[PDB]
């Protein structure tokens, strides 16, 4: 059969290396995690309204008379926490275990992350609270950055002069139509991957170690899934608004704005780094190279072990590296002020040190202590 | 110089999963050309070290410290068959600006 | 090395061409009056 | 017991019955003893 | 070869030529709908604002601010050296009357809006990212490119002012 | 009827931390009556005995409440 | 696929059935033994960082406080 | 620089503690009293009351105790008709600036989220409530203010709205400003979340369903796992 | 490349036969069709609010102040009504000349067709008119002849007593999913 | 057109509604801007909230 040959090729007979540990798992929850934002998303159509007079008394509406809504609606919230969750954690196993050296599952990876990073910050501009309309307005007149294409390109989204509803309507329809993009990515995704197999965490080649996935890898998954459900649900039934911002429980007000804004806790590292860099163009710049040093590093590999699970000078530097990524992430939430700015810069110095330049001299001094350099 | 790469030997820990040094070489097309040229019984030393050690990294288990791989004891034995790859390699390239 | 630039010397010219085509092809989209 | 291998586990046909039956009951029990736990670590504050 | 690859040739230029109309029509579409643009329309009040004071109407879905300053006010933003500004806008330059000053309340940074009566300059302070702007709206301290924008407003009683 | 807050207010004030603080604040708010004629406040002062006296207040104020 | 992934040789392999092993040998007998020699193993190589850390996130918060704080000698 | 409210020992605080709907019975009082006037419940319609402090007939007879216009009539505008359980509650101050005229400039913040979208809500709104002390030295609010330590700027232009014994309870509980702030505060609460209760039930049936299930499906993922996890390599070259 | 395969596998080396007359450019038209109204669809839902207050008043704004928003708009209807000509003469072709032979293909095929009909059933729902209010209710109203469960279905789909905003909403958005489902 | 957008103004817009017809789309079909600027500012808008939300 056509496609039963199909489906046995990539999650029954697949050939799977036996020692790969529990990190293996996130990206398939990333899969479920759509699946789940998607039917939460679905169910979250059929009463949203995308007009500003009604977007946030149909957001209401959903949380207070349709049966089990506020379920549906935190689900779909704390669901793209969770997505971000296992997107951080599958890509800092790609970056420690040497599998950016699968070169285009890596790129097609980097893109799948701007359409997500895309997809979410749309979707919290579609609640049209105080903290939404601020926040759009604020990440898009970055966009207005560049000198020449960008002020019209800005207006252009905002479809006017100021975000309005102009663009709360062009953003429903954009993030409802990006995640059917971005599970055809992540098709494309899964078959540059197979074509080259998973990687494994001691990094050598496990063509000599392979079994089945049926009842192997997918007990692993269900069992993950099971998991990562616990946490959603317990982040969702007891604490439910954790993640959150109370300020967009507020109707979206043009005449005030929020004192304290911020970004979601995902978007801070980010955050950070645009803060930090004087020049508005340097920090959107900067910014997007956050996201795309990433891409940069299949280029930057020097050493002739794939995995760091030998390699313990470049395992400090990657946790120094996680290290400061924490550091940014608390920075962005930190208001402008002495010395919350320092440590950004220099955090944000140390990063792009450590990804450039550390890393791969690291690499080399390590290759030269095994006699092999 | 000699006891610290010991030291770091010892705190790479492929010696504990029974490993040679290199067996730990990432297979580009050069370290596939000198594994190709290998003997058939380091080839099949190779492949059991190797599946020895996923095994172990399965079961998150390490060898005891009797079997692990004596930092003097390792053998370099890709390398010498990996520097021709690389320079009949290289010498393939000159030529060709030539 | 040598042949390489021979090479390059040999596509530049092709590739300006082809660089000329899409300064065209640009400017005529964008509608760029500076152009 | 033998007999639960026998008459429950091995045939999948049977293996089946058991779980669809017992999962009708057991929403029964679990929503029940559930229930009875959620109200009394709050008897005092419920309607009634 | 030239007969048939000019065929060739000639219907690229013209299925370019289509496509390139209906690509552009569709970014038209999201451009401005014609209602949206429909707003240059405006008025406010100078009775409204008394010196010392900062008043906004959304015109154009943006904080219209509108202020009134003091003998003082208008005395420290003409002494504000023009030059040293972030921005070289004398206080005047932006104003058709000193005791009146009219200003649009987008951060050049990010767009937020500035808190007025608030701030290290007496003028403006935007709490998205710290930049001050003095009454005359020119940004002094902080990250903010350049000064507060003055909408061309008109004057036409010293009770009324048409933004324009 | 008595607020149960009081009560429990005139407890956690009596507490010397907390008379202390007081007693800063008291010397600030001298130090604006006879530099009265300045621009520095007490508010800084205030908030922090405040800080003290609700945190222990809270910590005790919902038993008495009913 | 299955078949043409590698070439061994002479590498046997025993193994039991499911049913005919304890689901959870020594799982607490040596598997705190083993976690704990695992993190062992990394703890030098991951917790410094993070420890430094908490450290610049204490100190950063303090330092903010303190300059929020009045200045004595302002205003006197 | 603001000052944080503390934590209040809330009778639901806990993980699986629910809301006492005496409290937020007393709190809708509370509101109906005394908030009403300036804030608006635009989210809380009678209806909602019903299953959690009111039942149906009772709710009913609060539905009927108020004017709610109806705009479309054969020939006129408003017969305000007696409000339904259909109904939404009253607000005061039909458009935002005739309250903003009313509160010299403020704008009393619709309370039905407000719990929610305050930082740390629950413990503002007690504290803003019940935190009206004495303006300090050097401070000189604008006209038409008060001093509230916790409000952001210290300026609220609410003024103190809760005197003790401002209003009685029907319970008869004694109606001492802080009783009366800590009902408000659970009622606000119960209005930014109305499903509180519901949750928290949902939330111990999946704690309960989890403990059961975990450790059956990682039992499962070891019996399939074991076989390997057994396997014993051996290299026998010739 | 592994990606460049797949087309070279079903768009370029794919071997066909060489009589095949114009009835098999047919579905080709339906896949440009598919796409087409996919994308003027994308852009009738930058405008459009799925509120029984406004549906109309979103329609009318589209056709008089979005700039060439009539142009879309039409296009998306008569796209619609060029899907169905193209299908119905790709179905005639499959009729005529034995090609239901191929059953897994005729099979996903009558999928497809079931699946485009209620695409353009809730498609045409969703302008909120006359014609589109009384068309709703009327098949809506088909389901309610169930023998048992009609009732029940009918007061579902509808999400309430009668066709009202509740079902124009999740029309849209029922109407936004399924042409990707019908791409897949 | 120009004729016909006549005859409405004076004899049967009294009682039926041109609701989705706004004095901007005239101008360059019948009327020029000053034109229809006239057109409109002889009709009177009654609603939109004042200070008083009056
Ligand atoms: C220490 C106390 C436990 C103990 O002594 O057991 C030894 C045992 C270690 O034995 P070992 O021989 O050294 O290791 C072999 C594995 O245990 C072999 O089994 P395993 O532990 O790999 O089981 C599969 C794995 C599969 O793990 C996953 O699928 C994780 C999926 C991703 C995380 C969840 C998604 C959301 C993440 C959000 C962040 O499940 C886990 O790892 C659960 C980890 C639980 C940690 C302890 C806290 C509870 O520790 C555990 O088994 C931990 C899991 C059970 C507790
Ligand atoms: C309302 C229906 C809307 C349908 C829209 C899509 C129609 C697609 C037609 C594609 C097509 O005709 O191109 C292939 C076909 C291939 O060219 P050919 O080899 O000369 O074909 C000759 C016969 O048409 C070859 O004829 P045949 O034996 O292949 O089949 C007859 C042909 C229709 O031709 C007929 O003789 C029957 C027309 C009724 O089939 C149809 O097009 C059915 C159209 C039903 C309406 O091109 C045309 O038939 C149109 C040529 C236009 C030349 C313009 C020069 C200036
Ligand atoms: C400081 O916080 C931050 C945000 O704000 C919380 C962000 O949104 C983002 C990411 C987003 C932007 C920088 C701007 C994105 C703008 C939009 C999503 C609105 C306009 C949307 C579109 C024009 C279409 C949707 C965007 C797509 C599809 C991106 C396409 C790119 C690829 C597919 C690759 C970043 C990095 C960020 O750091
Ligand atoms: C988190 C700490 C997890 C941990 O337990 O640390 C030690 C562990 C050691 O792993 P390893 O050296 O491979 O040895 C495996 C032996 N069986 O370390 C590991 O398990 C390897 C973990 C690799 C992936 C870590 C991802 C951390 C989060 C990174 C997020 C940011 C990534 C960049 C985003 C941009
Ligand atoms: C495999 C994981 C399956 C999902 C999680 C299974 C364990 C929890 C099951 C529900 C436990 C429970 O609280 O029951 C009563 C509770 C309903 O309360 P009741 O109606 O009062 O019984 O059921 C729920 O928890 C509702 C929410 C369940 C969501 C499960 C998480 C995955 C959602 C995926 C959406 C797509
Ligand atoms: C006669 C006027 C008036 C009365 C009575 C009144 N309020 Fe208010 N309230 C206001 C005004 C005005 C504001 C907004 C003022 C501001 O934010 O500066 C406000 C704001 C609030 C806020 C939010 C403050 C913020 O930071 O956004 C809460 C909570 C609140 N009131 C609760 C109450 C409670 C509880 C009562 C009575 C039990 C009450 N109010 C009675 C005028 C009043
Ligand atoms: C949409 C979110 C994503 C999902 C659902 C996803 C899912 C997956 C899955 C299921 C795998 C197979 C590995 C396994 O499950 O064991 C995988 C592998 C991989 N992913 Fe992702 N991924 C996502 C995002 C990313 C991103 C952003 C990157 C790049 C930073 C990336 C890089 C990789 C790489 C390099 C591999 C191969 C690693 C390996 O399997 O050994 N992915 N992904
Ligand atoms: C086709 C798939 C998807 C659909 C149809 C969809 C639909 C929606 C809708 C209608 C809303 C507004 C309702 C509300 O905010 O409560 C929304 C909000 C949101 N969506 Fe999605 N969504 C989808 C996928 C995603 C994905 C992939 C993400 C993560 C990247 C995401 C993140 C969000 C977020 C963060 C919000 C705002 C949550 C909040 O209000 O706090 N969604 N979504
Ligand atoms: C995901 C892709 C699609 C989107 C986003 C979409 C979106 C829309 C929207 C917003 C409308 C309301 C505006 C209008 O009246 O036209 C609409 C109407 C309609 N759509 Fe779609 N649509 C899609 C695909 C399709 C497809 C594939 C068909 C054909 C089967 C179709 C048939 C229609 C029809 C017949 C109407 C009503 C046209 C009318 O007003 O007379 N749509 N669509
Ligand atoms: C062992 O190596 C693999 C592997 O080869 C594959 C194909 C998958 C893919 C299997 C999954 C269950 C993930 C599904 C992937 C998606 C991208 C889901 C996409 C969701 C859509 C709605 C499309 C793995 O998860 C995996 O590791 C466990
Ligand atoms: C010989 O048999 C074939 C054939 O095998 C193929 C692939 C095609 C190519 C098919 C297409 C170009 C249509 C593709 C169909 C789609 C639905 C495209 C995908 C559209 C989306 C919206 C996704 C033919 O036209 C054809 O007949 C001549």
């Amino acid at each position: 059969h056509p496609l039963f040959k199909i489906i046995n090729h990539s999650f029954i007979d697949l050939p799977a290396p036996s020692n790969i540990s529990s990190w293996w798992n996130f990206g398939s929850l990333l899969g479920v995690c759509l699946m789940v934002q998607i039917i939460t998303g679905l169910f979250l159509a059929m009463h949203y309204t995308s007009d500003t007079m009604t977007a946030f008394s149909s957001v209401t509406h959903i949380c207070r008379d349709v049966n089990y809504g506020w379920l549906i609606r935190y689900m779909h919230a704390n669901g793209a926490s969770m997505f971000f969750i296992c997107l951080f954690l599958h890509v800092g196993r790609g970056l420690y275990y040497g599998s950016y050296t699968f070169m285009e599952t890596w790129n097609i990876g980097v893109l799948l992350l701007f359409a997500v990073m895309a997809t979410a910050f749309m979707g919290y501009v579609l609640p049209w609270g105080q903290m939404s309309f601020w926040g759009a307005t604020v990440i898009t007149n970055l966009l207005s950055a560049i000198p020449y294409i960008g002020t019209t390109l800005v207006e252009w989204i905002w479809g006017g002069f100021s975000v309005d509803k102009a663009t709360l309507t062009r953003f429903f329809a954009f993030h409802f139509i990006l995640p059917f993009i971005i599970a055809a990515l992540a098709i494309v995704h899964l078959l540059f991957l197979h074509e080259t197999g998973s990687n494994n965490p001691t990094g050598l080649n496990s063509d000599a170690d392979k079994i089945p996935f049926h009842p192997y890898y997918t007990i692993k998954d269900i069992l993950g899934i099971l998991i990562m459900f616990l946490i959603l649900m317990t982040l969702v039934l007891f604490f439910p608004d954790m993640l959150g911002d109370p300020d967009n429980y507020m109707p979206a007000n043009p005449l005030n704005t929020p004192p304290h804004i911020k970004p979601e806790w995902y978007f801070l590292f980010a955050y950070a780094i645009l803060r930090s860099i004087p020049n508005k163009l340097g920090g959107v710049l900067a910014l997007i190279l956050s996201i795309l040093i990433l891409a940069l590093m299949p280029f930057l590999h020097t050493s002739k072990q794939r995995s760091l699970m030998f390699r313990p000078i470049t395992q400090i530097l990657y946790w120094i590296l996680v290290a400061n990524l924490l550091i940014l992430t608390w920075i962005g939430g930190q208001p402008v002020e002495h010395p919350f700015i320092i440590i950004g810069q220099l955090a944000s110095i140390s990063y792009f040190s450590i990804i450039l330049i550390l890393m791969p001299i690291s690499g080399i001094i390590e290759d030269k202590m095994l006699k092999l350099y | 110089l000699d006891g610290f790469r010991k030291w770091y030997y010892n705190a790479a820990g492929f010696n504990k999963l029974g490993l040679m040094r290199d067996d730990t070489l990432h297979e580009t097309e050069d370290v596939k050309e000198a594994i190709r040229r290998l003997p058939e019984d380091l080839y099949n030393d190779r492949m059991f070290r190797i599946k020895r050690a996923l095994d172990l990294t399965m079961r998150h288990q390490i060898l005891p410290k009797d079997q692990w791989t004596k930092y003097e004891e390792d053998k370099f034995y890709l390398e010498p068959y990996l520097k021709e790859v690389i320079r009949e390699r290289k010498e393939r390239e000159e030529w060709a600006k030539k | 090395g040598p042949r390489y630039r021979e090479l390059a010397r040999n596509w530049i010219p092709t590739a300006g061409m082809w660089g000329t085509v899409g300064a065209v092809g640009l400017v005529w989209a964008t509608d760029w009056r500076l152009i | 017991p033998s007999r639960l291998y026998s008459l429950l586990f091995r045939r999948t046909s049977t293996f089946a019955l058991t779980i669809a039956v017992g999962a009708l009951f057991f929403e029964r029990a679990f929503d029940q003893g559930a229930d009875a736990i959620y109200e009394h670590i709050n008897e005092g504050k419920l309607w009634k | 070869k030239g007969f048939s690859y000019l065929v060739t040739a000639t219907t690229t230029v013209g299925v370019a030529y289509a496509a390139k109309n209906v690509v552009s029509q569709f970014v038209s579409s999201m451009s401005a709908s014609a209602d949206v643009l429909a707003m240059s329309k405006i008025e406010i009040k100078l009775s409204d604002i008394p010196e010392g004071k900062n008043m906004a109407f959304k015109w154009r879905g943006k904080p219209l601010f509108v202020r009134h300053r003091t003998k003082k006010e208008i005395d420290q933003e003409a002494a504000v050296e023009v030059s040293q500004l972030r921005d070289p806008q004398h206080d005047l330059d932006r104003v058709k009357k000193p005791e009146w000053v009219i200003l649009i309340g987008v951060c050049t940074h990010l767009g937020c809006v500035p808190i007025a009566n608030a701030g290290d300059f007496g003028g403006y302070y935007c709490p998205c990212h710290g930049s001050h702007y003095d009454a005359s709206g020119r940004i002094r301290k902080g990250p903010a490119p350049l000064n507060l924008e003055v909408p061309a407003y008109e004057f036409t009683s010293d009770d009324v002012v048409v933004v324009g | 009827l008595v607020d149960p807050l009081t009560t429990v207010r005139e407890h956690c004030e009596q507490l010397e931390k907390c008379v202390k603080a007081r007693e800063r604040l008291e010397l600030c708010d001298n130090r604006v009556s006879s530099r009265s004629q300045t621009e520095e406040d007490c508010t800084e002062e205030l908030f922090d005995f405040l800080h003290a006296r609700d945190h222990c207040v809270a910590h005790k104020l919902f038993k008495n409440l009913k | 696929e299955f078949g043409n992934l590698a070439r061994i040789r002479h590498v046997i392999s025993y193994s039991l059935s499911p049913f005919e092993q304890r689901a959870f040998p020594s799982y607490f007998s040596k598997g705190i033994p083993n976690v704990l020699r695992r993190t062992r193993e990394r703890i030098l190589r991951v917790a410094p960082p993070f420890v430094v850390v908490y450290l610049i996130y204490t100190w950063g918060n303090q330092e903010f406080e303190q300059s929020k704080r009045k200045n004595p000698a302002m205003y006197e | 620089l603001e000052l944080h409210p503390p934590s209040y020992p809330w009778s639901h605080r806990g993980l699986l503690s629910s809301l006492d709907h005496t409290s937020i019975r007393r709190g809708f009082q509370v509101y109906k009293q005394v908030c009403s006037s300036c804030h608006s419940m635009d989210y809380v319609a009678y209806r909602h009351l019903v299953g959690v402090c009111y039942t149906e007939e009772e709710a009913k007879a609060l539905a009927e105790e108020v004017e709610v216009q109806d705009g479309p009539n054969d020939d006129g505008e408003m017969f305000m008709r007696p409000g339904k359980l259909s109904d939404y509650f009253p607000k005061p101050y039909p458009n935002p600036e005739a309250a903003r005229a009313a509160n010299n400039g403020a704008l009393p913040p619709d309370l039905s989220y407000i719990v929610r979208a305050r930082h740390g809500g629950e413990d503002y709104v007690f504290s803003l409530l019940t935190g009206y002390c004495e303006p300090p030295t050097g401070v000189s609010l604008r006209e038409g203010l008060y001093f509230n330590p916790y409000f952001p700027g210290q300026a609220i232009g609410m003024a103190p709205p809760i005197y003790t014994e401002v209003l009685e309870y029907d319970d008869g509980t004694p109606a001492t400003m802080s009783q009366v702030a800590k009902d408000v505060a659970t009622f606000l609460r119960w209005a930014s979340e109305p499903e509180h209760d519901h949750r928290k039930r949902m939330g111990l049936k999946m704690l309960l369903m989890m403990g059961l299930l975990l450790p059956l499906t990682y039992a499962m993922k070891r019996h399939k796992w074991s076989v390997l996890k057994s396997r014993k390599l051996a290299y026998r070259p010739p």
